[PDB]
């Protein structure tokens, strides 16, 4: 889940420690016993991890540059044109196979 | 919009001058600072050093132009790697939030007359990135953006054709002769 | 300037008071110098004897998909697609 | 040649197998090597050489080119032969533009045909990608040959119909040239 | 409703308030350093007010789980501020200075739109 | 008479301090092909025959199942060692 | 005395602070739990057979360019 | 040294018209050429093929002689610019097959920081009508 | 019950605030690439406002500016102040305009009344004409009917300058809202620039007019100055309403140059500041005079006396004339800004003595109405 920690394999395969930083930055899945839990991909002071599915595509601030301050700032979101979703949804099941199987 | 002349339009016209200001000037001063400005123009426009950030997938363009099939020295161009020493900017590639203080901290490092390119789709508007979290839509929220070549990337001709019409620009910059009315 | 006064086909002028003309004051309004509705209009009505015809408005797979159009009535009969038309009679 | 180091079967090349002899005569060529720079020289001569092939640089923009007739460029809003609008608005180059680029807006007009208000391509935001082109079901749209496209202004960049329309005037002779190059093949 | 669950760090909430009040340690002793090495307008009074407030911003959290997470954030934070890593913009973050406290009471709502 | 080189002279010096005999790079039209070319047929496909061909005894889509929970199998019912054994030494 | 640490605490742990939504959204915004509508003019429904969450609408205008 | 070279630079130099006519040419190209006179645009450029070079160097275009300096990468027609990129092997002089329609529109070159710049606006006519008092 | 201007839904407020939400508010700002204009324009792109930023410069000059607002948001108009044609068209659409024009020395192309009470006039009608609803216009705080110099004898024409421009533009201009600041300061500023810059200085001894111990100085801060100018923009209340632009404390100029030296570090053992009085000292004057007649563009560091008179001008406020707290603003103190402000020019850091260790600088002392009865006596 999102609370409970999870093991690490850092102490298995060295390969995966870049890894388990990285799933931390994206999803927030704490490792346990992991070295160095810093953050990869994201930009420093982020807040929440993007790839969960509750997440806006969008996120919630971006970025300009101030004269007043002669700095970056962060603002709350403002989209020139706002993300067109389309709804590609099937009316018609085109898999039966997979209909009652793997039920509970 | 408008439209080229046809044959014979051309044929009575004459030619089209050099100083794109043209001849026209009345008193010496003002005959004087148009050649002044000229001299000015034709060395920031002769001599131009793109100082090659180049993030991204745009980079290999902004390498094939360096390569020898499009020669961009040809033209009086120089990779200059100091922004110290760099008169022009290509930014290339997607600007992440990472990276905008960074692109911000070394525009202005870069001392003026200063010039940028903003090469590609995804440094015009954030090109195909552009509904990301993270990514600046386009570059002209961090950066006064001079020229835009579209593409993604530019095909390399079209990379140099910008760079052309970035000489035009500098060509026809006017400094002294209208500081003089200043 | 008459760049920004001519009516678009699709029939937008900015109004004598709007801010929005404000963005012309040093660039052109493009508008297009044809419209299709006069052109259309221009062609003239093809005949056949047919109840029933087909055209694909342009040539081949250079146009747009085959479509049979029946004439039987009295009136002229418009191609979706390309606006051709075609007249029984 | 030297014997290997390690023995090597077959899909496979050792690229260091090859030893490093301790023959007299194989030292003092190596030594000789070093103590009058013998692959410098090799080297040096080359570039010498290298100077006397013709550079490849063309002498744009008066010489120019090569493209291919399937190049992906400016874009545009073809006619057809009687000068009639091809869109139909049919909504599928939107539908499956990538980037999201393309904003459509289509009503009747007075004659009662199908036919689009507002068109508009956002050349920062497309990607020159071409699916909206492989999807038109009237090739109403095409990836024109121009990409000489370039503006000093970021709001010159949003194509609207006009724009798109003009486009379409302008080229429409190298369009035509190409389409009867691939229509059969693509 | 209880659920019988792992740990992650601390077993008890006064484990949780001595890893909490660690952290607090670590952000106090911090501050001066950054009023030096970060060229911001930020001064040393205002750098520990708002460590106050932005400690209040979450007083009632309850979980022992919880709380355990937002002191993790903040031993990277630290981590982050304490080498340089960070940004000036980066770091002034806290005080959100671009937007204007937009209107709150109903009028300034109503008149000033949704 | 056929590509521009340079004169005979440094061509030979040149091929003589390349040390292997030179051939040329830059591409010419008579080097490279007919550049206009005859339309091409793309020859019909073998799934666009056109009888017995049926879709539903020919797709894959269709054809593919869920994961199957190995120890289930049993309970319906050498050491054992993923694949060949490969000499990655 | 332990099961490699487990312990006992409430099932519902609200996680709003660690989440990193602002809070402006939290508090100003509901969330309308239903089943996506049946499409008037279709005739399958296998695109209604979820439970569906989103966010009231707030606002479009149009951009004055 | 000069193996049939300074004759070929004779005869490019000479028929040029002289040394001011080799010299405006060298000064404006950066290179001279010699080639045969493909064809004649309308608006005065003049189109230049030798096989004798390479792809690059194929083809090549001298612009209207009233761009003094000023000579652009869009200068080139439509009916010409699939030929100069090599793109189509049929000179327009040649191949009469390409479209002869009406409603084509003359070249323009890429007019942008000028009066004469395209700038975009709203293709829609306004959606919700407002409640006239009067009426 | 305050009419409405326009039915046009498209030209009507709209959006949530930000680059995006069109304010309803189409400006031009005149003089926008100034020290001023910038703190301006990106108020009000902030508010997400269409703006027409005319300009005499090269557009190189004003291409920053583009980075203010969204997409057509901010467009050029090249025009000239002696070309009346041009500022009609540039404010033929618009909906306020803004006069940040004039120098703070004199041209060889414009006299300080040319450019900054002809030409604001000149403005006005062409804005009235156009039907604007709202204008705004700057006045030095220490305005007066008749000038005096105090310590230089043609000195004191800006002074005059600025009250021909006020009276004028009100007569050209029902309701204009007149805000009045004195030696604004913030980042590339002609306050804190001057005090800093070397010509300044004499070897290590800045002159002050008497000593700097009998002037009372009221600077306030540029970004609450332009904060000011968008709330009273936004607001037509404020029409035809007077602002005397003050900050929170009062302060005696030799407190401020005390503590900027102490801010810089330029007081720790060797750099040896000390305080002269401008009238013992003869050279500063030619220094001023010859810097001014040498340089052709902006004299190096504002020298020019003009700038001299103003340091020497007090700044006398009024009550009933309203201020920043009529307009709503907050006024962050020069104790919060200042020492970031002045960062760039701390040096000093000698070898030969200690760093680091010492204090911060300790602030200033303001001072209060009797004690300036006190000063005056
Ligand atoms: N400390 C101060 O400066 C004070 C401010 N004020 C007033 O506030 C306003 C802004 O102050 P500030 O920005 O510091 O002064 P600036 O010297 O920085 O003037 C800024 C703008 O004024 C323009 N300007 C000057 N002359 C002309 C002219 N003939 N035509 C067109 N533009 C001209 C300049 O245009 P360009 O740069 O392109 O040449 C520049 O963009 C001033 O008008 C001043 O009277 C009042 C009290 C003190
Ligand atoms: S614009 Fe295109 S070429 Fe440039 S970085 Fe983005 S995807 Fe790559
Ligand atoms: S796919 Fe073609 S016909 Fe359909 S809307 Fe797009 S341009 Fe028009
Ligand atoms: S080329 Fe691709 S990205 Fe560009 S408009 Fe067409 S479909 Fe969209
Ligand atoms: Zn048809």
């Amino acid at each position: 889940d999102e609370l409970t920690p999870l093991d690490s394999a850092c102490e298995v395969h060295k390969a995966a420690n870049w890894y388990e930083r990285e799933i931390w930055d994206m999803y927030g899945v704490f490792f346990a016993n992991h070295p160095d839990l810093r953050r990869i991909l994201t930009d420093y002071g982020f807040e929440g991890h993007p790839q969960r599915r509750d997440f806006p595509l969008s996120g919630y601030v971006e970025l300009r540059y101030d004269d007043e301050k002669k700095r970056v700032v962060c603002e709350p979101l403002e989209l020139a044109q706002e993300f067109r979703k389309f709804d590609l949804s099937a009316p018609w099941e085109q898999f039966p196979n997979f209909r009652n199987a793997n039920p509970p | 919009q408008q439209t080229l002349p046809v044959a014979e339009v051309a044929q009575n016209l004459p030619k089209k001058g050099y100083s794109p200001f043209g001849t026209k000037q009345s008193s010496v001063a003002e005959w004087s600072l148009a050649r002044l400005d000229d001299l000015l123009n034709w060395g920031r426009k002769g001599s131009i050093w793109p100082l090659t950030f180049g993030l991204a997938c745009c980079a290999v363009e902004m390498m094939h132009i360096a390569a020898p099939r499009y020669d961009m020295d040809r033209y009086g161009v120089v990779f200059r790697a100091s922004p110290r020493q760099a008169d022009v900017i290509i930014v290339a590639g997607t600007l992440t939030n990472k990276m905008a203080p960074a692109l911000r901290k070394v525009y202005d490092q870069m001392p003026e007359p200063r010039w940028v390119i903003s090469m590609g789709s995804c440094a015009n508007g954030g090109g195909y990135y552009h509904y990301s979290y993270s990514v600046v839509r386009g570059c002209d929220r961090i950066i006064p953006v001079d020229i835009y070549v579209p593409g993604c990337p530019p095909t390399a001709e079209a990379l140099m054709y910008g760079v052309l019409q970035l000489q035009k620009k500098v060509k026809r910059m006017k400094t002294l002769q209208m500081w003089y009315r200043k | 300037r008459g760049d920004i006064e001519k009516v678009t086909h699709t029939g937008q002028v900015f109004d004598k008071e709007d801010y929005r003309n404000a963005r012309f004051v040093n660039a052109k309004r493009y508008v297009n110098e044809n419209w299709g509705i006069k052109l259309i209009e221009e062609v003239p009505p093809k005949e056949c004897t047919e109840r029933v015809v087909f055209c694909d408005g342009g040539d081949g797979p250079l146009g747009h998909p085959k479509v049979y159009i029946n004439l039987d009535k009295p009136g002229n009969h418009i191609c979706g697609y390309c606006g051709l038309r075609f007249v029984k009679k | 040649e030297p014997k290997d180091i390690v023995e090597v079967p077959k899909g496979y090349v050792y690229v260091n197998n090859k030893e490093l002899s301790m023959e007299f005569a194989d030292i003092t060529d190596r030594a000789a090597s070093t103590m009058f720079f013998g692959e410098l020289l090799r080297g040096f001569a080359v570039t010498l050489a290298h100077i006397f092939k013709e550079p490849a640089t063309i002498n744009y923009p008066f010489e120019k080119g090569p493209l291919s007739p399937r190049f992906r460029g400016e874009h545009a809003l073809r006619r057809y032969p009687s000068g009639e609008e091809r869109c139909i608005a049919c909504k599928l180059c939107e539908a499956i533009c990538p980037a999201q680029a393309i904003t459509i807006e289509a009503e009747e007009r007075a004659d009662g045909s199908r036919r689009t208000t507002r068109y508009d391509i956002d050349m920062t935001k497309c990607i020159y990608c071409g699916f909206c082109q492989e999807a038109c079901p009237v090739d109403a749209i095409v990836e024109g040959p121009n990409f000489e496209f370039s503006t000093e202004t970021h709001e010159e960049l949003l194509y609207n119909k006009e724009k798109l329309l003009c486009n379409g005037d302008k080229w429409e002779s190298e369009i035509a040239s190409n389409l009867q190059a691939d229509h059969l093949y693509r | 409703a209880v659920q019988q669950v792992r740990p992650i760090l601390s077993v008890d909430r006064e484990e949780a308030r001595k890893r909490a009040l660690n952290l607090y340690k670590a952000w106090y002793r911090q501050i001066p350093y950054i009023v030096m090495d970060y060229d911001i307008p930020m001064t040393v009074e205002q750098c520990r007010d708002k460590l106050r407030e932005e400690f209040v911003k979450h007083r009632n959290v309850t979980d022992i789980r919880v709380i355990d997470m937002l002191v993790i954030k903040g031993q990277m934070e630290l981590k982050e501020s304490v080498e340089i890593w960070k940004q000036k913009g980066h770091i002034m973050r806290y005080w959100k200075e671009s937007q204007d406290p937009k209107p709150t009471d109903f009028l300034s709502k109503f008149i000033q739109g949704v | 008479a056929l590509r521009r080189d340079v004169s005979p002279l440094i061509q030979r010096i040149r091929a003589f301090l390349l040390g292997r005999e030179h051939n040329l790079a830059l591409r010419f039209e008579d080097g490279l092909a007919d550049r206009t070319q005859p339309q091409p047929e793309i020859p019909d496909g073998p799934s666009h025959l056109l009888s017995a061909n049926y879709y539903c005894q020919r797709d894959g889509r269709r054809e593919v199942l869920p994961p199957i929970d190995l120890v289930e199998q049993q309970k319906q019912l050498k050491l054992p060692t993923p694949g060949k054994v490969y000499a990655w030494d | 005395n332990k099961l490699s640490g487990k312990i006992t605490v409430p099932t519902a742990v609200n996680l709003s602070p660690i989440s990193g939504v602002p809070e402006e959204h939290i508090r100003e915004r509901r969330v309308r739990i239903h089943i996506p509508p049946k499409n008037a003019m279709q005739s399958g429904t296998d695109n209604v057979n979820t439970w569906q969450i989103e966010f009231d609408n707030r606002e479009r205008w149009e951009n004055p360019l | 040294l000069g193996i049939n070279r300074l004759t070929k630079l004779f005869q490019m130099v000479r028929e040029a018209g002289g040394l001011k006519q080799a010299y405006l040419k060298l000064y404006r190209n950066d290179d001279l050429k010699i080639g045969t006179l493909v064809g004649i645009d309308k608006y005065g450029n003049k189109y230049f093929e030798n096989p004798y070079y390479f792809y690059g160097r194929n083809r090549w275009i001298e612009f209207a002689p009233h761009v003094n300096m000023d000579y652009d990468g869009s200068m080139i027609p439509a009916e010409w610019y699939g030929w100069m990129h090599y793109k189509t092997d049929l000179p327009p002089i040649r191949d009469g097959c390409r479209p002869k329609y009406k409603w084509i529109a003359d070249h323009s070159e890429n007019l942008s920081g000028t009066k004469e710049a395209y700038y975009p606006y709203s293709t829609t006519p306004n959606k919700v009508e407002a409640w006239e008092p009067k009426a | 019950p305050r009419p409405l201007k326009t039915t046009n839904p498209a030209a009507m407020k709209r959006g949530t605030g930000g680059r995006s939400s069109f304010n309803g508010i189409v400006a031009t700002v005149f003089g926008a690439t100034g020290f001023v204009g910038r703190y301006v324009c990106n108020k009000l792109g902030k508010s997400g406002t269409q703006m027409i930023l005319p300009y005499r410069g090269d557009d190189s000059d004003v291409i920053r500016l583009k980075v203010t607002g969204d997409l057509g948001q901010v467009l050029f108009h090249f025009y000239n102040l002696e070309d009346p044609a041009s500022i009609r068209d540039a404010v033929k659409h618009s909906n306020v305009v803004i006069n940040l024009v004039g120098r703070d020395f004199e041209t060889k192309n414009f006299k300080f009344k040319d450019v900054h009470v002809n030409g604001a006039e000149r403005i006005a009608r062409i804005a009235r004409e156009a039907g604007v609803e709202r204008f705004i216009h700057l006045s030095s705080l220490n305005v007066e009917a008749n000038p005096k110099d105090l310590y230089v004898k043609g000195g004191s024409e800006w002074l005059k300058s600025k009250y021909e421009g006020e009276l004028r533009v009100r007569d050209a201009f029902p309701n204009a809202t007149i805000i009045r600041p004195a030696d604004i300061y913030g980042s590339e500023d002609r306050f804190l620039r001057y005090y800093a810059h070397i010509w300044r200085r004499q070897f290590r001894s800045m002159p002050l007019w008497h000593k700097g111990e009998k002037t009372v100085k009221q600077p306030v801060y540029v970004s609450d100055v332009a904060q000011a100018i968008i709330n009273a923009a936004k607001d037509p209340d404020s029409a035809g309403r007077i602002y005397q632009a003050v900050g929170p404390k009062r302060y005696q100029l030799s407190e401020l140059v005390d503590w900027f030296h102490r801010l810089m570090r330029k007081d720790q053992k060797r750099w040896g500041y000390m305080r002269y009085d401008m009238r013992w000292d003869p050279t500063f004057l030619l220094k001023a005079k010859l810097n001014s007649f040498i340089c052709p563009g902006t004299p190096i560091g504002g020298l020019h006396p003009a700038r001299i008179e103003r340091e020497a001008v007090t700044d006398k406020v009024l009550t009933g004339v309203p201020t920043l707290e009529d307009l709503g603003v907050t006024l962050t103190t020069m104790e919060q800004q200042v020492p970031w402000e002045l960062r760039p020019y701390r040096a000093a850091l000698y070898y030969d003595a200690e760093l680091g260790e010492f204090e911060t600088p300790s602030p200033p002392k303001c001072i209060e109405a009797r004690d300036e009865l006190r000063l005056f006596a």
